[PDB]
Order: C-alpha cells, then structure tokens, then sequence
RNA sequence: AAAUUGAAGAGUUUGAUCAUGGCUCAGAUUGAACGCUGGCGGCAGGCCUAACACAUGCAAGUCGAACGGUAACAGGAAGAAGCUUGCUUCUUUGCUGACGAGUGGCGGACGGGUGAGUAAUGUCUGGGAAACUGCCUGAUGGAGGGGGAUAACUACUGGAAACGGUAGCUAAUACCGCAUAACGUCGCAAGACCAAAGAGGGGGACCUUCGGGCCUCUUGCCAUCGGAUGUGCCCAGAUGGGAUUAGCUAGUAGGUGGGGUAACGGCUCACCUAGGCGACGAUCCCUAGCUGGUCUGAGAGGAUGACCAGCCACACUGGAACUGAGACACGGUCCAGACUCCUACGGGAGGCAGCAGUGGGGAAUAUUGCACAAUGGGCGCAAGCCUGAUGCAGCCAUGCCGCGUGUAUGAAGAAGGCCUUCGGGUUGUAAAGUACUUUCAGCGGGGAGGAAGGGAGUAAAGUUAAUACCUUUGCUCAUUGACGUUACCCGCAGAAGAAGCACCGGCUAACUCCGUGCCAGCAGCCGCGGUAAUACGGAGGGUGCAAGCGUUAAUCGGAAUUACUGGGCGUAAAGCGCACGCAGGCGGUUUGUUAAGUCAGAUGUGAAAUCCCCGGGCUCAACCUGGGAACUGCAUCUGAUACUGG
C-alpha cells in the first residue's frame, strides 16, 4: 500500500526534485538527478500528449505519497465539491495529516512523517491520530506527543524546517512540538509548476 | 401431524366440524320448509314456519355459525315472498 | 362533487345498456404527436333513451354487472 | 477444528462412530468416521488437522498440482512411447469400460486386478473412475464412446 | 394490533433506532404507518440521542396504539429531560 | 446558504485522399469465475445453475390466574422412625412450590424461504361503493336459572409398530336449552326474534355446614353503535414481443326473477333479448413475477429487477374443502400421482423454495457454531417459556474503505548482473554500514458502551370499610452481555513476521542484448516470425497497478452505428415498375360557440430507504445518522381561449 523502493529514480523519472529526502544534501550530489533511471535515461521521450498528463500526475502523486485508488478518489471528491477542481484536488492532498505532520517540520519527509502518524506519535486537538490520510481543518492543533517529543528525528526535522520557506498557514511553535493549521492554503501557497488541470484533463476523458 | 399443538388442531377442528355440520344442517331443513310451503301457495304453513326459522337463523349468526346478513337475507328474502302471495 | 365522462353512444342495441365511446387526444410518449386513443365503457340505460349517435354524459357507480360499472346521467345531443 | 486429508480440505460437520450416530469426543484408540470434507480422498494417506483452514488452503491445491504435472506427464509418455503413429500388428481393437464404484478403496483396488486380465491381443481399460454412484457427466462420458 | 416501537437500523454494533407506528404483524424493519422518533443509545450525549414526536405518539394511543417497554422508556425520560 | 450548475476521442479499406460504413480500443459497472500471488482490519456480499433430490438436529409454542388433576421432583404432615433426641429416611396423603399426559383458551394465516405460475381475480398511478375485520381502543347496558355429555383415569382386550376395541366414570371459561332483549336483525308499521363465563389478590364488624358467605379491586365473558389496523370488491390509464397468428365469443353480452356472498356482480340458475370483443391489435403463439429503485449516459435514452423495502404468487405435483376474525393453510386435514423410509409382512410413515448440512448439476457461492444480552413476535397478571426472526460468531481478497510490509543517513558510486563503439553507462542511495522509530501481527497488563428493565423491600397518590391487594411515580440494596481474549488505553521484544501481477511495435505510459529463423510461437484491432525481431522465448532495464494483478464472461458508454432530443435513400445500404383508392395522418380563409387537446392556479397524493445538498457520530474512510431538496408523475376543482379538435 506504500512505495518503497528507491526514491530518486521517482525524481529523476519526472524532472524535478520531489523532496523524497530530507534536504541536507545537494539532490545532485546524490544522483544524476537530470537523467531518467535506466539504461535508456540519456534517450529523450518525444513525449505524447497523454505522456505529459500521466507524468503531470505521477508527479503529484509521488510527492505527496498516494497511491491510484485514493488518488482518484480525491480526485472525485475535488470534482464533487465548489469551485475549481483543480485546485480543489491540491487542498485536499494539502489538507492530510501526514502532509501537515511534514509542513510544520516534525518530518524530515512525508515519508517520515507519515511514520511519525502511523506509529502514534501525533496528537489532534490532544486526540491520537494514526492513520496518514486524516482530513486536518482549520483551528485543528496537531502535536507531537510528550512521549514522541525527545525523538532526536524532530528535532532535526524541525532545524530543516527552519530552512525551508516558511508555510503561512500554519503557526508553529518548536519548542511544544505543537502547531495549529490556520486556515485551508490557497492556491497561490503552492508551487506553481504544477500543473493541476493537466490532472483534471487526465481524469475527465 | 408433526408438531404437538397442530395434531390438537386437527382432532379440535374434526369435532366442531361435526357439531356445526349438524347444526347447520338442522338450521338449512328449517329454511326449506318454508320455501316448500311458499311452493303450495299456503300463507299459514309458510308463515308458521317463518315463525320456526326465525329463532334459529337468529341464534346461529350469533353463535358464529353464520354472520348476521346471512340470518338478515334468509328473513328478508322469505318475508318478501310470502307477502306476495297471502 | 360529481365526477363525470362525455362521450358518444356507439351501439344501444342491448336491453337497458348501451356502448359509449370516449375519445381524447394524448401526447406519444416518445415521439410527441399528439394521438387519438378511445375508451369503450358499458354503460347502464335504464329506459333505453339513449340512441346510437348521441352524445351522452356518464358517470361511474357500483357493479351493475360483469362489464357495466357505469350509468347514464343524461342525453347532450342526438339525432346528427 | 480443520482438517487436511491428501490433496483434499474442509472442516468438519458432524462425527460417527460405528452404530453410533453421533460422538463429541475421539481418543486415539477408537477410529471414528469423518465428515464434511470437500470431496472423496484417496483410498489411504496420512491425514493431518492444521489451526486454520486458509493456511491449509494452499497446501491442498499444491498437492493437486503436483498430482495433475505427473498425470499429464505419464499421459505424454504413454502415447510416445510407441514411437509409431500407428500399432504395429492388429491388436488395435479393444473395448472400453465405464466404473463407478460406491467405495474410494475399491476402484484403485480391483482395477489393478482388472489390468492382470488384459492381453496382448484385446486390450481393456479403464475410463473415468468414480468414487460413487452415477451422473450426468458418466453416462456421457459412455456415450462419445461405447463401453459397458 | 397497532404499536409503537424501535426499528433497529444503524450498523454492525453501532445500533440506531427508529421509532415506528406499525401494525404488529409486520417485521421490526418491515411495513410501518407512521414514523414519530428515533433513538440512538450511542450517542456521545454532548449533543442529543434520542427525539420524539410526542403529540403524534400520544394521537396513536388515543386510537389504541400499543407502546414498547423500551418506547415507553424513552417517553418518560424524554419527559424527564424537559 | 446549498441540493442534475453538464457533454473529448483513437486504430483499421487506399499508393495517397475525402466520404460512406462496420469491426476494435481508452471509461464506468459486477452476487462473478479462472491463472499467478497473498499481511491485518472495518462495513457489506455470498447457489445467478437443478421450482433437482434430500440423512440428522433445530426452525411454534405457551397459560396451573379456565379444568379434572398427580407422574416425575421438591418440600411439608397426623403417623411410620432415620434416632447419635431435632439433624433425620419411608410407608403414606396434591397439603403446595411446581408439573408429564389430557380437556380448554390464545397462537400454529405472523415471523422466515422461493420466483415456478401469472401479459392479469398481478403490479404501478389515481379514483370509486356494495363489505367484513382477532388482539388494542371510546361509548351504554348484560352478566340470571338450569341440563345432558366427554378426554384424562379405571377394568377387559387387538397390534411388530402406527395406532386402536369394549364398557365404566368425571371437571370446566368444552357443549345445549330456558329466561332476560334494544340505539340490534326482519318488518310500512303493528309486532316477531337473538347472547353470556368465570378466574384470581386482599379483608373490617358479623357468622355459620370452616368450603367460604359477605366487603373490595383486578381480569375474562355477552350485546349494540363507533375509532384504529387489516382485508375483499369495482373503474380508468400505464405496465413485453410476434400478423411467417385476423378474426374471437353459448354464461358468451345484456335484461327479468329466484338463489348466493361479509359485500356489488353471469357469482349461479331459469326465462327473454342477440348481443359482447377486435386492426387504438382481439384471438392464438413465445417470453416474464410488478414496483420503489439499480448500473450506464451531459441529457434524452439504453440495460436491468441479488442484497434493502412495498405488492403479488407459490409451499413435492394435480384437486378439494374443514376449522377459524383471517387459510382454501410453509413445518394442518382429505383424495389422486410421482418418490422415499420403517415392518415381526399383516400393515405403517414423510415432503428443507425455514437455519445449518448432504448428493447431484456447475466456471462458481460458506459452519450440521453461540445467544435470547439487545430490538421485535407468540403465550402469560406476572415471573417467565418459546423464537435458525434477530443479534452475533466461523468460512471465502467477492467488493468497498482504511493501514502496514519500516524512517533517516549512506559514493567514486563496491561485488554481481546488463549494455558498451572497452572510454564508460546502468541497476543505484538501491544494497552493505550508521543511527532511529515499533503502527499492525506476537506477548503480558488494564478496561467503556450496546442495560432499557426485571427482583426484594420502602414511601406517596388514586382505590376502598380499610394502612390490604392492585396500579402509577419517586428511594435505597443486590443483580441481568451471546458477541468476548470486545472497542479503546498502557507495557515488552526487535526491522524484526508481511510484495506480488500485467505490460513496454502503433493505438498506449515503458528499449536493449542473446536465442530462434514463415519454425517454436504472439495476436483486443492493425499486424509480428525466412539472420540486426524494441511484436516470439529468456535476460537486464523500464512503465503501469499494488494485497492484489491479469484473462474470461456481462450491461451501458464512446456508437449521431435505430438518429424523440439526434441520420439517411441520383452515383455509397435505401423510392414499391406505374396508377386509382378505403381506413389513417394532414388540411386554405372569416365569425360565433364549445373548452377535449394546450396553458394557469389551488388542493390532495407521489411510502420509507436510495440519489443529491448542509450538518452530526465511529481515530479517518468506507459505514451509520438529523434536516432539507428532489420524486420532473398522477388525480380533482377553478380559470384563461391564441393555436389544435368538436
């Protein structure tokens, strides 16, 4: 139910770094991050225009560590619900408690953070939440709980964090291993060089 | 039968079968005397045994043997006829 | 409240009844032309007043045999 | 309790023992007859019950697979053993038998002591043992072709 | 003859109760007349769990309508209640 | 506030083209199966085939507060004794807590199963009038005085069994007279006529025949008029196909009268009239349970009727009625048929389309489980008893949803494999190493909720002669969970036990080498295979899915490819060889009228569930749930009169 081979290959096969690791290193230096996996990585793919739409949400769905069926379904959801499902789909996915667990810095990964959620290390309105896929709402407090607090992996994932830009919709605080999700982002919080309506087109055909 | 209380049934449902047979049979003979008697045109015998039947067709519809319309037609229907000869 | 059908006497051959045929145009279901359908009912004509031809008002009662569950109010037009 | 006999698996439904109809209980000295398996076993084998049925499930159809590899395997070397596409002599007539017997323990049995019949000249065999009664299937299977 | 009772809906060990005028023939979850409440005995209790229709209860059992042990339960702690 | 605010195209005829036209693909969906693989959980689903046949258990009982009663077990007792003098065992007696068999009452018409039959004594929508209706309910009165029986039992006797035969004998809320009898039935009226039953709980003077009287309350019984629920009946529209089926019909259509039903009715019979149905599809033939809804589709449609709910029909096959408020009875009766079982040979017995289970058929569909704790049904004043309804558990990846099978760091980037122009590229931060986490599975510890009630006491009110009893409502005490090792929470051990399947020529995301050589083989469509095959088969690499993945089957979609919305007929499939013409469709222009079509409004109905919208509850989701909106439909009334019809 999870993807858990190498991690870069999924980066290299679709251009761009999906921050799969924690980011104390230089993606470069760690593999040939401009070349596809493989032994035919160098060829170029004159790619269809179906190609682009299924990479378009590949990538997506590798960064935020979904697999098909749940995917589609919050596709669905996206479709079913006000206003531009594009969008719609993005706060969704942003929406996640393993996402969030990683926005406020408490994993180095969303891989790791989801860890950090499985194995009942965060709290919800001082409530265990363990399952990743857990809608987080606006005012919602998630915490690292007291006996998950002295976990050197948060700490360290906290000091990235900080290194990373900042999310503005969320407010934490580092040392209580608290934060509070303010509000849903809009769209304009998230990277621009994702290309939702690609997503949208994949998925309406 | 199979089941305790359905052999019971059938023994009670076989004894009232006979005592409303008889009883209905009695009641139907008291009905017939009186269209035999409309039959020969006597008013008196039809009358008299109008007189006979009414009683029974009565206590049988309240005895559930038949219903009440049933006692009701048979004294309509004969009261109709009688009249219209004597 | 008297509920009541109009329609016109297609055969008054029989003792005391009469056939009355009532016609409507309804919209076809699928292909929208608007149809002629006609409903035959066996209707009760004590008195036999009814010819064929008229045009009679009806109206719907209890049983009065195995096919007639309607009678005659009264005669509209007769005698085209 | 499951339990697992050859190729064949189930869980049991009810237990007899000789005249008796029903027993709660079998110790290791007294046999008991067993029911509710999926289907007829073999004639004998080693029988062992196992916790569960869904980890016996695989085990069963293992066996089967085998027991089909070596079915086919022994039909292929049958039929090319001749090395010829034809007999060499005239024995080529021979007749053809239909059996189903009531017993899983005879049709292996007696049909061993069927084949010591068989001659050179008229060759019998054997066609579709059953491990009881009749079917469908049976009086098709002599209708294609004639046998007793 | 014609009762009030609980028609058991819900799910797998989370039961929810539908309180329904019936002929007491017809199966628990079967035909009814007339649905007049619900009761869920699972409810956090922060917030409801259990509401009647009261004036139209009390119209049936002027007609002769029969009421449950466990209906007739809930009236008079729903009664309590307020 | 919101609640149908939604719609894609690709390959393939040709050397190439445009058109025509079929085939094929991408999508959703499934009660699925098979092949490979397979960790946990929540919720759902599970004989689609043979309405084939079924061993065994269980699925309908209950009331001693109707009745004679004791045979079991349980005490109790004058009196027998265990006697070691208060502990007792048996002989006895229903004295009573209870209770086998019997009469009696209520239930066996519900609940549960199936879809054979049925194109209509069906269903759906909407209306009618001639009716009955147990239990529950409001109203008003009865509940008087008698009689003859009978099962049980006793004696004698026949049977292998099933089950009988004689004569005794006895009870009742069993059964029948007699009285009483109207706001009941018949009758214009005068009049005439019809019923019943007791049983318990407690008790003050009072007293006897010590049974009770009598006092009191509960409950059942009878009558009549109502309510509620259920059911019967009637009309209209709609609800499959076929003309290689065009005529059908003697109870047939109607009328009169008698009979009949709970009730209208050719329901039935006699007589009379000669009708009734039919091209707006009768008759005949084929097929089929209907609906809410389900799947698909932007919609209009198309397909469909498991699971849930409503109606109908059936209960081995054909027929029949008896009992009853209700049946022509799913575990009743009778006859006939098919079939099976028992037998001591003479005779008997049974009907899983209830729940498990078996054989058979099949590609294929589960345990001969636990519990009445909860909801609900039957009986009972109750306690309670019964409940394969139901709640649960087992089995199966069958589906939906959730989670895991680790996280982070880790380079000249090892070995091995694979490709290579031998420079190197790749597998690949992948592995090893390094720290780190412990969900789930394992193991120990603790522990919600589904529980409302019911039981003893107590107190107050209504009762009443009464503080009894009864009933209601408060109080305390001790109690009731099949699931269950529950949900959930804490602790321990270690990455430890948890990854496979299909694909990579175009359509279509993913390319190379070796083997083979029109072979072996692939193939949804085009089309691959005779020496460079990205198409066969293996490998390395890659793509897509993931506890599943593929293949097959199946509906709709794309298919504007049955075209109502929404197509065509010169040469592509398609104008009858030509004309006349009945039925039918359509019909110039003006006025008046009508108001069926059409339009408007109002009212009722359109079950709930489902779908959709906004909320609520399970850690989330599936799932459960509140309210709404929607059910685009039907019907009645009242209007409008331009268009169509008269």
């Amino acid at each position: 139910a999870r993807y858990l081979g190498p991690k870069l290959k999924l980066s290299r096969r679709e251009g761009t770094d999906l921050f799969l690791k924690s980011g104390v290193r230089a993606i470069d230096t760690k593999c040939k991050i401009e070349q596809a996996p493989g032994q035919h990585g160098a060829r170029k793919p004159r790619l269809s225009d179906y190609g682009v739409q299924l990479r378009e949400k590949q990538k997506v769905r590798r960064i935020y560590g979904v697999l098909e069926r749940q995917f589609r379904n919050y596709y669905k959801e996206a479709a079913r619900l006000k206003g531009n499902t594009g969008e719609n789909l993005l706060a969704l996915l942003e929406g996640r408690l393993d996402n969030v667990v990683y926005r406020m810095g408490f994993g180095a990964t969303r891989a790791e953070a989801r860890q950090l959620v499985s194995h009942k290390a965060i709290m919800v309105n001082g409530r265990v939440v363990n399952i990743a896929s857990y809608q987080v709402s606006p005012n919602d407090v998630v915490s690292i709980r007291e006996k998950a607090k002295k976990q050197s992996r948060v700490k360290a994932a906290l000091e990235l964090a900080e290194q990373r830009e900042k999310p503005t919709w969320l407010e934490v605080d580092a040392g209580k291993m608290e934060g509070t999700f303010k509000r849903k982002p809009e769209r304009s919080d998230l990277s621009a060089d994702i290309n939702e309506h690609l997503i949208v087109e994949l998925y309406s055909k | 039968a199979n089941i305790k209380s359905a052999k019971k049934r059938a023994i009670q449902s076989e004894k009232a079968r006979k005592h409303n047979a008889s009883r209905r049979s009695m009641m139907r003979t008291f009905i017939k005397k009186v269209y035999a008697a409309i039959e020969a045109g006597d008013k008196a015998a039809a009358q008299k045994a109008f007189n006979e039947m009414q009683p029974i067709v009565d206590r049988q519809a309240a005895k559930g043997l038949i219903h009440k319309n049933k006692a009701a037609r048979h004294k309509a229907n004969l009261t109709a006829q009688i009249n219209k000869l004597a | 409240k008297i509920r009541t059908l109009q329609g016109r006497v297609v055969s008054d051959k029989m003792e005391k009844s009469i056939v009355v045929a009532i016609e409507r145009f309804v919209k076809h279901p699928i292909y929208g032309k608007f149809i002629k359908r006609t409903t035959k009912l066996h209707v009760h004509d004590e008195n036999n007043e009814c010819g064929i031809g008229d045009v009679v008002e009806i109206r719907e009662c209890r049983p009065l045999s195995k096919t007639k569950s309607w009678t005659l109010v009264r005669v509209v037009e007769k005698a085209v | 309790d499951i339990v697992l006999c050859g190729f064949e698996y189930g869980r049991v439904r009810a237990m007899r023992n000789e005249l008796g109809q029903e027993v709660l209980e079998a110790g290791p000295s007294i046999p008991v007859e067993i029911l509710g398996l999926s289907g007829v076993p073999a004639a004998g084998d080693e029988v062992t019950v196992v916790r569960d049925e869904k980890k016996a499930r695989e085990v069963a159809l293992y066996r089967q697979g085998k027991f089909r590899e070596v079915k086919l395997a022994r039909q292929q070397k049958s039929k090319l053993e001749n090395m010829f596409a034809n007999m060499t002599e005239g024995e080529v007539h021979e007749v053809n038998i239909v059996l189903k017997a009531d017993v899983q323990g005879s049709v292996e049995a007696i049909s061993d002591s069927l084949l010591k019949l068989s001659t050179d000249e008229v060759k019998v065999k054997i066609i579709g043992s059953g491990v009881g009664g009749i079917t469908e299937t049976d009086a098709t299977l002599a209708a294609a072709s004639n046998a007793i | 003859m014609v009762t009030i009772r609980l028609a058991r809906h819900g799910a797998k060990k989370r039961p929810f109760y539908q309180v329904v005028v019936a002929d007491s023939r017809n199966a628990r979850n079967g035909r009814f007349i007339e649905r007049v409440g619900f009761f869920n005995p699972i409810a956090s209790e922060k917030e409801e769990g259990t509401r009647l229709d009261l004036d139209r209860i009390a119209h049936w059992v002027g007609q002769g309508a029969t009421i449950s042990d466990r209906v007739a339960a809930l009236i008079k702690e729903v009664n309590k209640a307020a």
